[PDB]
């Protein structure tokens, strides 16, 4: 039995272009606990990304957050993707500032 | 109300013969303490400033007890496997929650001891601390073997004593940061959606502890069924973010208004659309 | 301060 993790991808502050951020990745309701996640610019995996530890809520499910440093603009994208068992493939989430 | 908690996991790995032992206590829902099988080190750390504030025989009889968990779980695990027939190979998890509860009356509320196998529910110890409450066919096996070896008094015994002993130390020593909020800074963004309609939605930021609610009214009246609420979700720097947006007809925005609750609000927020 | 368990096993 496996849980498909659920993601949210947000900025720590509200976003203005120009400002250095920090890009959080925040994955949760997935098992087993094995995970790989990456972050990424324009399709490029971000080399500094701070992995939380992981841990567990009450209903067993894992949880992790991922972040990164990031200056958002107008044009760069940002993403995360994420590996986990219970999917055929890896995950991508795109930031949306709205979001 | 307050908690304490510890949540354990033990991870099989192909290929090796110690499981991967990771075990976090929580006060109030907060991490305080940790205790990782592959850090260098293999040792429970502080988590929480006011932590510091134990000496090194702490964190040594500490370290000890995870030492004696890992051995208990790599049993288990081990167990389990003929349980439920299961190959040579493969990884599985085992993983248990244990601490209390105090009430208003700082009294315990109550004790907790549950585990899962596979992620889901396998054992559990009942309210009373003298029963167990097994979720299948394997379970079974295990609540039977428990009730003829008296397993229940010895976490009986620790859920009364030494957790409240030690909640009620970690809430004096961490006062001053456990009892502490942060409240909600919100505002009201606008977006595009469809012909004729607009997003409204309201944010809810750096605010502390986790638990939260937001509104959306029309005319007077709740809108529960309508609106899109996030799962709250950690800025990274100990506070939480939340958000709850409602569709709504181009040109009505004004009559919308947004309510936020949180323990740092005396009153509760109302927030509108400002073009 | 955390629990060690009984020392019987699942």
């Amino acid at each position: 039995i496996q849980k498909t993790p659920q993601i949210q991808v947000y900025s720590r502050h509200p976003p203005e272009n120009g400002k250095p951020n920090i890009l959080n990745c925040y994955v949760t309701q997935f098992h087993p606990p094995h995970i790989e996640i990456q972050m990424l610019k324009n399709g490029k995996k971000i080399p500094k990304v701070e992995m939380s530890d992981m841990s567990f809520s009450k209903d067993w499910s894992f949880y992790i957050l991922a972040h990164t440093e990031f200056t958002p603009t107008e044009t760069d994208t940002y993403a995360c993707r994420v590996k986990h068992d219970s999917m055929a493939e890896p995950k991508t989430v795109y930031w949306d500032r709205d979001m | 109300p307050h908690s304490m908690r510890y949540f354990e996991t033990a991870v099989s790995r192909p290929g090796l013969e110690e499981p991967r032992y990771i075990s976090v206590g929580y006060v109030d829902n907060k991490e305080f303490v940790r205790f990782d099988s592959d850090a260098e080190n293999p040792r429970y750390e502080p988590r929480a400033p006011w932590m510091e504030q134990e000496g090194p025989e702490y964190w040594e009889r500490e370290t000890q007890k995870a030492k004696g968990q890992e051995q208990w779980f790599r049993v288990s695990l081990r167990n389990l496997l003929g349980y439920y027939n299961q190959s040579a190979g493969g990884s599985h998890t085992l993983q248990q929650m244990s601490g209390c509860d105090l009430g208003s009356d700082w009294r315990l509320l109550r004790g907790y001891l549950q585990f899962a196998y596979e992620g889901r529910d396998y054992i559990a110890l009942n309210e009373d601390l003298k029963t167990w409450t097994a979720a299948d066919m394997a379970a079974q096996i295990t609540r039977r073997k428990w009730e003829q070896s008296g397993a229940a008094e010895h976490y009986k015994a620790y859920l009364e004593g030494e957790c409240v002993e030690w909640l009620h130390r970690y809430l004096k020593n961490g006062n001053a940061t456990l009892l502490r909020t942060d409240s909600p800074k919100a505002h009201v963004t606008h977006h595009p959606r469809s012909k004729g309609e607009v997003t409204l939605r309201c944010w809810a930021l750096g605010f502390y502890p986790a638990d939260i609610t937001l509104t959306w009214q029309l005319n007077g009246e709740e809108l529960t069924q309508d609106m899109e609420l996030v799962e709250t979700r950690p800025a990274g720097d100990g506070t939480f973010q939340k958000w709850a947006s409602v569709v709504v007809p181009l040109g009505k925005e004004q009559n919308y208004t947004c309510r936020v609750y949180h323990e740092g609000l005396p009153e509760p927020l109302t927030l509108r659309w400002e073009p | 301060s955390s629990l060690e368990n009984f020392r019987a096993y699942v």
